[PDB]
């Protein structure tokens, strides 16, 4: 939960900085999952090349409650990604088979959701994940299509 | 051939603990006489104890050892001792001791035999008593309470770093303030390492005669609270002195202090005597363990090396300190270079398609 | 994080010490990834079959700085973990797609790697964990080779 | 660790009750993998919903060493998932590969675990483990039987 | 924060944010494996 990265090719600041002129599009409209990708490739890499938690600055910490709420998010997140079903080609992020709708979710809701708030106009991630749990099950999506089947079976 | 990286989470590989790490768990059997946590039972593999093993590992802090070899902490007999006051004009007070295996502070040698002291780093924390508490209340049982003593002692000093200990350390003196010249400045220990080796059947017996009243200092029923403090600045650990006391028996003294005439002068005797010892054990569980042996910190390369090692996880009085005690950990994932004798792939799916050209 | 493991075939000591004599060859030179299956083999298996952490135990645990650091190095490993890319026919432990180069990384720098320094002469991990994962993305390794597909549609 | 679920389908003590009918076979012989589906199917949607931890009630937590036994089992469980060979079709929860015998495992060893008992006539979950660690080998089932890849070569 | 530090600015904590959910837009429907894709590049070698 605390790490010193030293040798790693950009840090926390500069990942932010140097996303946010791509993120005023992400917040406007729909964008393409490749514009997706390149949006989080470098928070991506960060948040996966740290070595080891920093000893020194780990054994001062008097109170724990917000490092265990920390680990504890962290925990329910990777609990929630094992579960998910994700197109073989994109690695880096999930992308489910659940269709958008735009007549459910309008893209204000998604848009005050990618803006951090919780009011009763935002996206309700509870009842979207409850949606996408109950349509992405490998006995509806891991066999592929009846037209791609006939697609390929030509010779 | 294909040489890839792999990444091995759970290799069977061990790093040493050292005094950057948090304190750790140790258990002893017996809660009796000494602080929980306790755990009763022996070991889940009791026919695993004492496999050998050979060690080169390194290390980025300084190692956590126990031993008498350079980098780790000597032990010796530390006493603590319960004054009860006595309304009485022969006997003044009634005291209850407990001798056990703990850690050696080092030695004034530039005065008579004192213990060097430091003052840096004071923690908070309540104060040792300076005075004798007038409500003695359960002398039968021993309440353990951390204390903070008035001056830190001095457990290592020298290239492998700099160990203090802010729990106070007991001894017999003579206050000689105020006092003519024939006031002894000296400390004394009532007790040493061979009351806790040489005889565990036969009675001990501890006579202190002098022509001044025995006073016990410093006070405070509180065990040893090591950190490092250089070059690197560390917690403490209270788990320590744990190790160390499950090495020998912990033996229980009582007696008393009495006031007489010598020469026409007052006279103060100070009698304990004892016949009662009690074993402990000592252990860590999973994914801590200790090596004991012959074990060599070299501080210029920063590694550690041992030959013919044993594996153990618990500590009890048949321990032989002619051995050092280094505590080690399960290690976290590590990275490694293999061969393959063909390329990577991600699936069968190639591989199972050529079974079915061949089936037909 | 505590566990008492009375029913296992071996213990924490017997796998350490038993695995000791093949280590000493794992730290002199390459060795193939069938040798380093069987080294890690026990090790893997007896931390994969603990049942319930012991709560006689746990409950009397007072300081539990040590516990929350010790589990957020295991969380943060889980973490990297699901995001690696490994060959289908080792699961016990996971072989990447990337290739050993030795001419950026030296024996002696994984050696001393082995041996758990962190000197300026030992293997970066931060900077090695950069290059596996902008190496391993699905979209460069999950579809076979040119020569893979032409090897076997010859009949 | 603590989450306020308003907007979800059914709630901990709906899922609980509800699945109690069921239950009361499941406890009597082995029923099959549908039936099991069935059963634990609105558990596992319900702990797959959550959308964060409650900060309002996480913050007045005193005493951590409950809140951190429980990540600990969480963390284990995750963990020892990980290394599971699940069967494909069946994504809510895992079928291994291991076969049962009851001849070494008894149906009242196995109802004894289904109540939560540890006693000495219960099913032993360490040995358990690791039988099925040693048996779900990626290069004993990954690839297909001799008797399917005969069985799909007729054309 | 040094002493360097200008008052007429002001400070806000902020942390690095959690996972988030966004609709994404691709050029062919969704797939969990290369299966089919291998085969058509099997057969286009033929
Ligand atoms: C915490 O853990 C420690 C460490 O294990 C335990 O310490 C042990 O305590 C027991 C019981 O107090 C000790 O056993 C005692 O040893 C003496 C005789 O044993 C020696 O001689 C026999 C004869 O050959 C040998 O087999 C043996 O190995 C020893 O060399 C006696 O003091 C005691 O004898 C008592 O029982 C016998 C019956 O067997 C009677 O004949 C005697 O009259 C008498 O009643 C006793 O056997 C043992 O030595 C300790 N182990 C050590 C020091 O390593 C603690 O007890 C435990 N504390 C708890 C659980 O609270
Ligand atoms: C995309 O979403 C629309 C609209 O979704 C509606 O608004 C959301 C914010 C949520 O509250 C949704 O639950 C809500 O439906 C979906 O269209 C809707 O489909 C439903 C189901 O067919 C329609 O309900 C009908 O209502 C009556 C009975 O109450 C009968 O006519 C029918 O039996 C049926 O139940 C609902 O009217 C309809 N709404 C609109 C505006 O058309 C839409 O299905 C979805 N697109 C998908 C899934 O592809
Ligand atoms: C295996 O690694 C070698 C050596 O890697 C070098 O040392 C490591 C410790 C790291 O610091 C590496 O960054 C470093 O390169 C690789 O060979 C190296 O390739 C690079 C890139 O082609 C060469 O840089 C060249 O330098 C000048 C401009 O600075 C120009 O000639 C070129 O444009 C090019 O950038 C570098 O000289 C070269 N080093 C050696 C000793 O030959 C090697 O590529 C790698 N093997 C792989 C990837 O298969
Ligand atoms: C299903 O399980 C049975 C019985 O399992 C037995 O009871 C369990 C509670 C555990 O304690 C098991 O370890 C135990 O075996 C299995 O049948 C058993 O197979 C073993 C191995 O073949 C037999 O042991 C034999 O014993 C002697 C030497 O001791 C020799 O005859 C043989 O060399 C062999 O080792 C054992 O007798 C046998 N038990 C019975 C009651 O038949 C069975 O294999 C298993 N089914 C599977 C794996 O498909
Ligand atoms: C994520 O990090 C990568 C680097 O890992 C960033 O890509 C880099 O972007 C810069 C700025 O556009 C590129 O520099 C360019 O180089 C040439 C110089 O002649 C020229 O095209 C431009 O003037 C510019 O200076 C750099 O090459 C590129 N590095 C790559 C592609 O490896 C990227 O911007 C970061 N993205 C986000 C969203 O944070
Ligand atoms: C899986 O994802 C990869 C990576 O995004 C996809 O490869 C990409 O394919 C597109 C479509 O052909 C390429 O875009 C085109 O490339 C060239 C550039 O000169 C040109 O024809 C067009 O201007 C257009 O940009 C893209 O370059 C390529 N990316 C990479 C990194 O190779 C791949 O198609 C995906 N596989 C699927 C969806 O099955
Ligand atoms: C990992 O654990 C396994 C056991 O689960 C160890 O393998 C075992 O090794 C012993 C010692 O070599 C083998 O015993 C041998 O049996 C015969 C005579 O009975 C003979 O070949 C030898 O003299 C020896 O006694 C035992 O069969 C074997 N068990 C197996 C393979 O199931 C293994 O050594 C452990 N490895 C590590 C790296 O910890
Ligand atoms: C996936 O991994 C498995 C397990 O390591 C590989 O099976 C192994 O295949 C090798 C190569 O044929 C076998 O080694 C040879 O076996 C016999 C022993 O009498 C003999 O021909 C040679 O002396 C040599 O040792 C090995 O036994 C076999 N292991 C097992 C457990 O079956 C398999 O090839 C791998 N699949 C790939 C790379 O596609
Ligand atoms: C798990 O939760 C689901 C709902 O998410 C429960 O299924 C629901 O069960 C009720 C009671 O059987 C069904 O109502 C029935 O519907 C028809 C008339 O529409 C008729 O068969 C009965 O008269 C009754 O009203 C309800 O449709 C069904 N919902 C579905 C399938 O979406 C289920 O019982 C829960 N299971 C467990 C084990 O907790
Ligand atoms: C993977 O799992 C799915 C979901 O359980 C399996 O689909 C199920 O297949 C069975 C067998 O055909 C179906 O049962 C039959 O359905 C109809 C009901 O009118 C009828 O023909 C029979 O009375 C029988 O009940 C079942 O409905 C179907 N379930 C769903 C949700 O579609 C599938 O077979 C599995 N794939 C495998 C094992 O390869
Ligand atoms: C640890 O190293 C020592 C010393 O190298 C090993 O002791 C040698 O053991 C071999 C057989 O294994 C004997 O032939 C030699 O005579 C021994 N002594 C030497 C080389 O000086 C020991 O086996 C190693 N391994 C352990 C203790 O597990
Ligand atoms: C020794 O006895 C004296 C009283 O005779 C204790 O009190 C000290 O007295 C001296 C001399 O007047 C003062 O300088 C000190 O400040 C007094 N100390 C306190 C705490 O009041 C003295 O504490 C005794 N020393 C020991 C080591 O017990
Ligand atoms: C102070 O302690 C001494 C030493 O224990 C006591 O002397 C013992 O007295 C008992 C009871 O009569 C005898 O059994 C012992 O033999 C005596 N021991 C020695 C070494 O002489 C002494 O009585 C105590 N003084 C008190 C309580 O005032
Ligand atoms: C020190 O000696 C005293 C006696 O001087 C012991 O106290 C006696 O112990 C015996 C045996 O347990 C009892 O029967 C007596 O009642 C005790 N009191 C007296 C006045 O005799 C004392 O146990 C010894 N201390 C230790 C630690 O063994
Ligand atoms: C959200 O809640 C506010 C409370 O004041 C209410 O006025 C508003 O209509 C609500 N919006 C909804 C339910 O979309
Ligand atoms: C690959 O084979 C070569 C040639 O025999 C050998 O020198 C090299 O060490 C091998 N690589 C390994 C074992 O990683
Ligand atoms: C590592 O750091 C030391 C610091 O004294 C330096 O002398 C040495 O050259 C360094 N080694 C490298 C950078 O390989
Ligand atoms: C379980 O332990 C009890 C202890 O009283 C014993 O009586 C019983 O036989 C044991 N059952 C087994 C080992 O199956």
């Amino acid at each position: 939960f605390i790490f010193t990265l030293i040798a790693v090719i950009m840090g926390l600041i500069a990942v932010t900085a140097t996303a946010a002129v791509a993120g005023v599009a992400l917040h406007s409209s729909v964008q393409s999952c490749n514009f997706v990708n390149d949006w989080q490739k470098n928070s991506t890499r960060l948040w996966n090349s740290q070595s080891s938690i920093d000893q020194k600055l780990a054994n001062q910490i008097n109170d724990l409650r917000q490092t265990v709420i920390w680990m504890g998010d962290r925990l329910m997140s990777l609990e929630h990604r094992f579960q998910l079903q994700c197109d073989w080609n994109t690695s880096d992020f999930c992308i489910t088979p659940q269709i958008y709708n735009e007549s459910e979710h309008h893209w204000d809701m998604v848009r005050r959701h990618l803006q951090g708030r919780e009011d009763n106009l935002t996206l309700d991630i509870s009842k979207l994940k409850e949606q996408i749990f109950e349509a992405s099950k490998a006995h509806l999506n891991l066999v592929p299509g009846t037209e791609a089947i006939a697609g390929v079976a030509d010779g | 051939n294909y040489t890839y990286w792999a990444y091995v989470p759970f290799p069977p590989l061990i790093r040493a603990v050292t005094w950057m790490d948090n304190p750790i768990e140790v258990y002893v059997n017996d809660s009796v006489w000494v602080p929980g946590p306790i755990d009763d039972r022996c070991p889940a593999k009791p026919e695993e104890e004492g496999m050998m093993i050979n060690i080169s590992i390194g290390y980025r802090y300084p190692p956590i050892c126990l031993g008498r070899a350079p980098g780790c902490l000597m032990p010796a007999v530390q006493n603590w001792l319960v004054e009860v006051p006595t309304v009485s004009p022969i006997s003044r007070f009634t005291y209850h001791m407990v001798s056990g295996m703990s850690l050696r502070p080092r030695v004034n040698y530039l005065q008579d035999f004192s213990y060097q002291r430091s003052l840096k780093f004071r923690p908070k924390g309540k104060p040792c008593p300076k005075e004798i508490p007038k409500e003695s209340k359960n002398t039968e049982v021993l309440v353990w309470e951390e204390c903070v003593a008035n001056s830190a002692v001095i457990l290592q000093n020298n290239e492998f770093g700099t160990i203090i200990d802010w729990a106070p350390r007991g001894q017999f003196y003579h206050n000689c303030s105020g006092q003519t010249q024939s006031c002894p400045s000296a400390q004394v220990s009532p007790a040493v390492d061979s009351d806790l080796t040489e005889s565990l059947d036969k009675h001990k017996h501890k006579k202190l005669q002098s022509f001044y009243p025995w006073e016990w200092g410093e006070k405070g029923i509180s065990t040893p609270r090591p950190k490092i403090i250089s070059p690197v600045s560390g917690p403490e650990h209270p788990e320590l002195w744990r190790l160390t006391v499950a090495s020998h028996h912990i033996r229980i003294w009582s007696g008393n202090q009495t006031l007489e005439t010598r020469d026409r002068k007052p006279f103060y005797t100070v009698d304990l005597n004892s016949s009662l010892t009690v074993p402990l054990q000592s252990c860590v569980k999973p994914p801590y363990m200790l090596v004991v042996g012959n074990i060599v910190i070299k501080p210029d390369s920063q590694t550690i090396t041992c030959e013919n090692c044993r594996l153990l996880t618990c500590i009890d009085s048949t321990f032989n300190w002619q051995h050092r005690i280094l505590l080690v950990r399960a290690r976290e994932g590590v990275w490694i270079p293999c061969s393959m004798d063909r390329p990577w792939e991600a699936s069968p799916s190639i591989h199972i398609l050529t079974e079915v050209l061949k089936g037909v």
